[PDB]
């Protein structure tokens, strides 16, 4: 939190990206409550699959202890006994009633939560 | 306008079934009076002058902060679930009785229906 | 149970300090007081260095448990202290507050120090929640004090017991009353 | 001195701290501290005026012998003011210095801290009260008055050749038996040339109210950092050498730093949270570098503005051009200085000090102090005082004057700060409401010269300008305002007046006097100057303040009084 200053949607631009900010708008509607999680295991390797980003799933089998008769070509059995669960809601945002709606209409933006 | 309001039944243009659903129903006239005229005159000009009342506005009594009213309302509705006392019921009942009797008498004091429907809704 | 009632208990304790007078406009009290000479230590209670340091009269030094290594080893002993740990003066939670108000004008390292006292306080308290997490069958003849200190226990005192009477009345009635086959109240 | 007289101070007392001032509170809270230290109970007081003072003493009709007032005294031969004073100990410590001599003399009930490089008024009593002409304190040739009265043997005594003293010349007659009166008036009037030089032409202020008090309590071994800051507040009020003079600035750079720097109680272990001993730095009287963006606070001060003329557009153009050379971004010029990024907000003053040398401003930087309580934020040198003046909040509750005083004195603690930000906010909104009138009045051409001065009058009441501090501030922003750009170089030097409506008080048309430009040491005529018309016609005037430069009239009894007061 802070008390720095609110900005306006008309300036949320390529420079203002990956970057912390402050605004003030108004709300319209937003989604239901779906799902998301962080990691999980797979029977093929039996390791909780650790990720930086919140997908590539490489080639080799890891049920290779079958002799020479191995299982290539991505055999991944996702084990959601072993997965996680966080929230996800997709909040929304309309712009102000005084900040370039004048000779125009107001745009808006969609959002995210965990 | 007020022509309908001077003489009788041109009140609504559409229907009496939405004359039904509402309780307190208000004429708006602008009947003349020069005292009223001048007082309206300066009253709004003293408003309408230089974005006038910043300092000497809130110095009135306690008439303040619609913000407070947002909070006050969202409180007071969210708790209390009242209902009547016994002594209120009989007089209100008899009052509605006399209301419908007077409406019906104006029906009879003109020999024709002169009333609003005395509803259970009232 | 209060913030000061225990200073009628705790603040009467003593250290020994240095004044800048010798014996004053009065010499000395008929009492356990020592003779007053500047430039040398003197033993006093700690309801007065308060009065004196801020009266701009003296310096002061702490006890020795007010240190680092004692307060770096007491904690790790206290970790697996399934019951309790080392107790340097047993109400150091009140001495240290009335110490660290003013004296940190010249006390050394008055911050990492505070860090540890908080670090030990919280843990010992939290332990004193989980003792409750085994209390079954009315065990009001079995408890722990063995190296307890007092500034932690008064934070519980009025809560449980004014309940625990009618709580375990159902079973304290058992070794105090009689009925037919079922349990009594 | 009172390393001896302070040892008198144990019995009962009354500590009065005369009408609102920042010298007052800073000088007095320290002494409240001092006096609950040696176990004395005492009395602090709000002062609403000289009548408030006189009723106050009236309510304290005891024999409290150690009476104390501070930052006042030049009103009367105050034994005439305060008759029942018999040998009662008073203490004066005022910097309103042009004070009476009967208060100085009569070494009974007063404290002559007479210490000054001006030995100019020594016989100032030796002829006005000591001589007289056409007098009754005398004898007659008849035998009914055959008693010797208070024979000064001077003009105070008879003028009929009965004066045993006055042994400079002949006795019976110089040219006549009553040439006594002739020479009496010769000296009387030829040196009223210098008496009327005192008190009837000009007034000023002198020295501190409470830096002497710091040295007093310094001799008792107190290193109270906060007391340095409070006295700093007391001085930085009228450090404003344009408002009322400091002078010693480049000498107090030795004095106070020497008080505080040389005695370093911790030279190696001070990197701590609470009250890490005060520092000193060279910074501005730009209003409020810290908690606001540039571009509003670059705009409400007079000195930054008047030299670059921003209440018209073109000033903003050159402004932007100097932000250009500075290369500040406009967004950054509209986020709080602290709310800026780092490197700019570090190097800001670092660059501004040297490349404002070249573009019309020279006199913005000062020498002052600042410090932390803790980790919240780093408060500023004067942002207390400009929060204080905003606490003179004359609301219609009737308690708020004295209550706001009591609040203010309860502010400069390290404790009460939720209100201090309040004071900042209140200050800012008033500060740009100042500007809000200047454009209206300049370009409406309300600058009434009306002869030998400039003159303003206003029409209704603002809560800003109910009280007169804001009024002097109005007058002292417009003045530079107008006289920059509407004049040739001839007439930039004339004084200024300003009406001040009080719709509250039934119609009185308050006024404040204020002076022409750029003469720091050559100060007010208006120690008395208004009183001329008071003599000539004279209508319901007041001089209630120990502040001189002020009056209070009727709503409408001024204009003819002004026409008399033309000269």
């Amino acid at each position: 939190s802070s008390n720095a200053n609110p900005t306006n949607i008309r300036q949320l631009k390529s420079d203002c990206v990956s970057k912390l900010v402050k605004i003030a708008g108004i709300i319209v509607a937003a989604s239901g409550i779906s799902a998301k999680a962080t990691r999980m295991s797979i029977q093929c390797l039996s390791c909780s699959t650790v990720i930086p980003n919140l997908y590539a799933l490489p080639r080799k089998c890891n049920t290779e202890q079958a002799g020479r008769p191995k299982c290539p070509l991505d055999p991944f059995f996702i084990m959601p006994d072993k997965c996680k669960c966080v929230d996800f809601q997709t909040l929304k945002l309309q712009e102000l009633p005084d900040f370039v709606p004048q000779g125009e209409i107001p745009r808006h933006l969609q959002l995210f939560c965990d | 306008g007020r022509w309908d309001d001077t003489k009788g039944e041109e009140n609504i243009d559409f229907m009496p079934t939405i004359l039904s659903r509402f309780d307190m129903i208000f004429i708006v006239k602008d009947i003349h009076d020069e005292s009223r005229d001048i007082t309206l005159a300066k009253h709004i000009i003293n408003v309408h002058l230089s974005s006038n009342k910043s300092a000497p506005s809130e110095p009135a009594e306690g008439e303040i902060s619609l913000s407070t009213f947002k909070k006050y309302i969202h409180y007071c509705r969210t708790h209390c679930g009242p209902r009547l006392s016994e002594a209120a019921g009989e007089k209100l009942k008899s009052r509605y009785v006399l209301m419908r009797s007077g409406a019906g008498q104006q029906e009879k004091a003109s020999d024709k229906r002169l009333s609003i429907p005395i509803t259970v809704r009232q | 149970m209060d913030p000061s009632i225990i200073e009628f208990i705790g603040e009467k304790c003593m250290i020994s300090i240095i004044p800048n007078f010798s014996n004053e406009p009065l010499h000395l009290i008929y009492g356990p007081v020592g003779p007053f000479r500047a430039g040398f230590p003197v033993f006093v209670p700690l309801w007065m260095a308060t009065h004196l340091r801020k009266q701009q009269k003296c310096r002061i030094v702490p006890p020795e448990w007010m240190d680092m290594d004692i307060l770096e080893e007491i904690k790790e002993e206290e970790k697996r202290s399934k019951f309790f740990t080392k107790m340097p003066c047993e109400h150091y939670m009140v001495v240290a507050q009335l110490v660290m108000s003013t004296a940190p004008d010249d006390v050394p390292r008055c911050e990492e120090l505070r860090t540890v006292i908080k670090d030990i306080f919280d843990i010992r308290e939290s332990k004193l929640r989980t003792s409750i997490d085994a209390f079954i069958k009315g065990e009001g003849t079995y408890a722990k004090l063995d190296n307890l200190t007092l500034l932690e226990i008064h934070s519980v005192r009025p809560i449980l017991p004014y309940s625990l009477d009618h709580i375990a009345r159902y079973q304290r009635t058992a070794t105090a009353s009689q009925r037919d086959t079922s349990m009594l109240s | 001195l009172r390393n001896d007289f302070y040892r008198q101070l144990v019995g009962k007392r009354i500590l009065i701290v005369v009408n609102y001032d920042i010298d007052a509170i800073c000088a007095s809270r320290i002494l409240q501290a001092l006096f609950k230290y040696d176990h004395m109970l005492y009395t602090v007081v709000p002062i609403m005026g000289v009548t408030g003072l006189k009723r106050a003493y009236g309510e304290h009709q005891g024999d409290v012998k150690y009476v104390v007032l501070v930052n006042c005294g030049g009103c009367v031969d105050i034994v005439e003011l305060l008759q029942p004073s018999d040998d009662v100990t008073f203490f004066i410590c005022d910097s309103h210095r042009p004070l009476d001599v009967c208060n100085i003399y009569s070494d009974r009930q007063v404290c002559i801290l007479g210490d000054a490089s001006l030995e100019e008024n020594i016989p100032a009593f030796e002829t006005i009260f000591y001589d007289s002409e056409g007098e009754d304190e005398d004898e007659d040739e008849s035998s009914d008055t055959e008693q010797q009265h208070d024979d000064s043997g001077a003009g105070e005594s008879d003028q009929e050749d009965q004066a045993p003293r006055s042994r400079k010349l002949s006795r019976l007659e110089r040219h006549e038996q009553r040439i006594l009166k002739q020479r009496a008036r010769r000296q009387w009037e030829s040196e009223r040339d210098r008496i009327m030089f005192e008190y009837t032409q000009f007034s000023y202020y002198g020295r501190s109210a409470a830096l002497m008090v710091f040295e007093l309590a310094w001799k008792l071994s107190k290193d109270n950092m906060d007391l340095l800051w409070w006295a700093i507040v007391g001085i930085t009020e009228q450090l404003l050498l344009g408002k009322i003079e400091s002078g010693a600035y480049t000498l107090e750079l030795e004095q106070i730093q020497s008080h505080v720097s040389r005695l370093t109680n911790k030279t190696n272990d001070q990197n701590t949270m609470s009250a890490s001993k005060i520092t000193f730095e060279n910074d501005l009287h730009l209003v409020l570098y810290r908690h606001w963006p540039v571009t509003e606070s670059m705009r409400y001060s007079r000195y930054s503005s008047c030299q670059l003329k921003l209440w018209t557009l073109r000033g903003e153009k050159r402004l932007h051009e100097l932000l250009l050379e500075m290369g500040l971004p406009l967004v950054h010029a509209r986020q709080t200085y602290g709310a800026m990024d780092l490197v700019l907000r570090k190097e800001f003053f670092s660059m501004v000090e040297r490349l404002a040398e070249k573009y019309d401003i020279a006199d913005i930087v000062y020498g002052t102090f600042t410090l932390s309580y803790g980790y919240r934020s780093r408060y500023a040198a004067a942002d207390y005082v400009y929060a204080l003046l905003a606490i003179m909040e004359s609301v219609k509750k009737h308690k708020t004057p004295e209550d706001c005083f009591l609040e203010a004195s309860d502010a400069l603690s390290r404790q009460h700060k939720q209100l201090l930000s309040a004071g900042i906010d209140q200050a800012k909104l008033l500060h740009a409401a100042v500007f809000r009138q200047v454009q209206s009045s300049l370009e409406a051409r309300q600058v009434h010269s009306a002869g030998s001065f400039f003159y303003y009058v206003l029409q209704e009441e603002h809560a800003f300008f109910s009280y007169p501090y804001a009024l002097g501030l109005l007058a002292r922003f417009l003045l530079r305002g107008h006289v920059a750009t509407s004049r040739a170089r001839q007439a930039s030097d004339l004084p200024l007046i300003a009406s001040c409506p009080l719709n509250a008080s039934e119609g009185m048309c308050l006024l404040v006097g204020i002076v022409p430009v750029r003469e720091d040491s050559p100060r007010n005529f208006f120690g008395k100057a208004f009183e001329q018309a008071a003599q000539k016609s004279g209508v319901a005037l007041l001089q209630d303040f120990f502040e001189p430069a002020v009056v209070q009239l009727r709503q409408s009894d001024l204009t003819r009084f002004l026409d008399s007061l033309t000269v």
